[PDB]
RNA sequence: AGUAUGGGAGAGGAUGGUAGAAUUCCAGGUGUAGCGGUGAAAUGCGUAGAGAUCUGGAGGAAUACCGAUGGCGAAGGCAGCCAUCUGGCCUAAUACUGACGCUGAGGUACGAAAGCAUGGGGAGCAAACAGGAUUAGAUACCCUGGUAGUCCAUGCCGUAAACGAUGUCUACUAGCCGUUGGGGCCUUUGAGGCUUUAGUGGCGCAGCUAACGCGAUAAGUAGACCGCCUGGGGAGUACGGUC
């Protein structure tokens, strides 16, 4: 955040910069997650799947 | 709590040979010292179930060592139990 | 009556609705408007077009007090975050900065249950 | 006995008292026996966030070799004192005595 | 890694004030654990901010 | 198999304290209309003035980022920071006792969540329950409220797809690639490369298997002790007994 505007900065470029800053921050993902409750078993399963996928990606890259 | 000094005193008192640390008597004396020490803590914290397993392990080890000593030598076992007032 | 040199814009963006509030620094609200306030009764309340229209109508009222420099705080995940800022730029206000203010709990209260449908 | 590190914040208004404050505390430790290894005055500093509607505070660091009862007394005195705003007690193995960063 | 050396700690905080994962920095796990502990202590001592 | 002496890692356990983020409620300042929610609506909340915004308080519960085929624990399971009490594990070298061991019928200890007894607490969520919807019907799915419960202290209960669907202990049998905690060696421009241990993962020869697959963390080759099964229902139910 805190995207200050230059003297001649067009509004569109500032909007794009704010979009990029928000995307880098990742706040939207947390806000989406907070909507509903994830039970411990479901989150453990999701993390296991994510780890397996990451390891597969690393092995594919190394090849 | 028991410091290195107390342990050294116990070992010296029950040592049989010079530099002896592994004889049954020394091990039983050290275990008895620790078991007696832990009584105050377990009186203070009665729901610490995780450390009572270690306490029970010490008790079982003492029982095994005493049974071994009795089988090896009866007089030594009697003297050890008399000194420690165990049973 | 009051003359305010600089102002702040608040965007309560939601899936259902988008609310625009205009305030002056140190607090106090000068004017406000929402999608449902000017038509858009129903699902259109969520459309970004309603968001930009609401922002424009709010800005038009805000001009009455007299101000030329604005700051934007976007607080919500709803569609209309870009629409409101575009409208505020179009109406002629100078935006000093645009920031995000959406809250985040550090494991606070339990969120509601998931919707099975 | 045990080596502790104590970093404590005090209010600017009572700043003139700090010179006395530390002194008395040291005396109490020296009453039992103790040892005072480090004592650094970082000075007034702006806070990263307002503590009790206060934007600046004076930080002071101490390193001691004290007993349990003295530590408890120090904790109680810190808590009941109104001048100081928040303290931190960290047990340290061995004593560190050298020019500490952020000294000046 | 101690709470005192605020500069090194700042060399790993993010603009929002969050800790950066080891995957980006490339640091060792033990170093990361002490790094996070020092950040939390300094954050408690109002030397670095909790958030932005 | 065990003991003494130096070090190291860790959400292991018990007690107390304390920090920041957020939700709800309360009081106040600006301000005037709606807000909220759904696929769409409606119930509901609001001109004794809501929603939005700012300030100051109350209370309960849980610890974003770090966070990871990561860590610790016998299993159940353990996540902010600080102190006290305390269990186990890894690692180096010496010095000790000298088979002191393994398993284990009965027995005994601990044991998720739900539920029970007494006394507290109650933010959020939420069985039952009351309304609004959809439908042919709606005892549900969806929406608005909401009680027990979820939290604490002292006890009881002893059950889970309590799962790796794989009892414990011991010796041996190609290799390759990761990662966590240590030991040793070789370079150096201060971080890398090799080995050795104890964990934790992905492939894979021989061997085994009905097949799928397992494969030094065996479901391979052997030994010691225990538990269990004998077609599908009836039934983990009837009678007796213990709790
Ligand atoms: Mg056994
Ligand atoms: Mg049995
Ligand atoms: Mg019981
Ligand atoms: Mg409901
Ligand atoms: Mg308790
Ligand atoms: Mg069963
Ligand atoms: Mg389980
Ligand atoms: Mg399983
Ligand atoms: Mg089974
Ligand atoms: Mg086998
Ligand atoms: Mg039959
Ligand atoms: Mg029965």
């Amino acid at each position: 955040p805190q995207v200050k505007l230059k003297e001649g900065e067009p509004v569109d470029v500032a909007i794009r910069r704010f979009k990029r800053s928000c995307e880098k921050a990742g706040v939207l993902a947390d806000v989406r997650k907070r909507e509903f409750y994830e039970k411990p078993t479901q989150e453990r399963k999701r993390k296991k799947a994510a780890a397996v996928k990451r390891y597969q990606k690393k092995l594919a890259r190394e090849s | 709590a028991l410091t290195n000094a107390d342990r050294a005193e116990i070992i010296a008192k029950f040592a049989r040979a010079e530099n002896d640390t592994g004889s049954p008597e020394v091990q039983v004396a050290l275990l008895t010292a620790q078991i007696n020490d832990l009584q105050g803590h377990f009186k203070a914290h009665k729901h610490d179930h995780h450390s009572r397993r270690g306490l029970i392990r010490m008790v079982n080890q003492r029982r095994k060592l005493l049974d071994y000593l009795n089988g090896k030598d009866h007089e030594r076992y009697t003297a050890l139990i008399g000194a420690l007032g165990l049973r | 009556t009051r003359t305010v040199s600089e102002g702040v814009a608040h965007i309560h963006a939601s899936f259902n609705n988008t609310i625009v509030t205009i305030t002056d620094r140190q607090g106090n609200a000068l004017a406000w408007a929402t999608s449902g306030g000017q038509g858009f009764r129903g699902s259109r309340k969520s459309t970004p077009f309603a968001a930009q229209v609401a922002a424009e109508v709010a800005g038009k009222a805000a001009l009455d007090y007299g101000l030329k420099n604005l700051d934007v705080l976007v607080k919500g995940p709803g569609p209309g975050r870009e629409s409101a800022v575009r409208a505020l730029g179009a109406v002629g206000y100078k935006i000093n900065s645009i920031t995000d203010v959406t809250p985040i709990p550090h494991n606070g209260c339990r969120p509601p249950k998931k919707r099975r449908v | 006995m045990r080596h502790y590190e104590i970093v404590l914040l005090v209010h600017p208004d009572q700043s003139d008292q700090v010179v006395g404050m530390v002194e008395r505390y040291i005396s109490q430790i020296k009453e039992a026996d103790g040892q005072i290894h480090r004592l650094e005055d970082w000075g007034r500093r702006q806070l990263a966030y307002p503590i009790n509607k206060i934007h600046k505070a004076h930080y002071i660091l101490m390193n001691v070799e004290c007993g349990q009862s003295t530590l408890d007394e120090l904790e109680e005195l810190f808590r009941y004192n109104d001048a100081i705003i928040r303290n931190l007690i960290i047990r340290r193995e061995h004593a560190i005595t050298e020019e500490s960063l952020l000294a000046k | 890694i101690d709470y005192k050396d605020i500069d090194t700690l700042k060399q790993y905080i993010t603009e929002n004030g969050k800790i950066v994962p080891s995957r980006i920095t490339g640091t060792k796990a033990r170093y990361q654990r002490q790094l996070a502990l020092a950040i939390k202590q300094a954050r408690y001592l109002s030397l670095i901010p909790y958030t932005d």
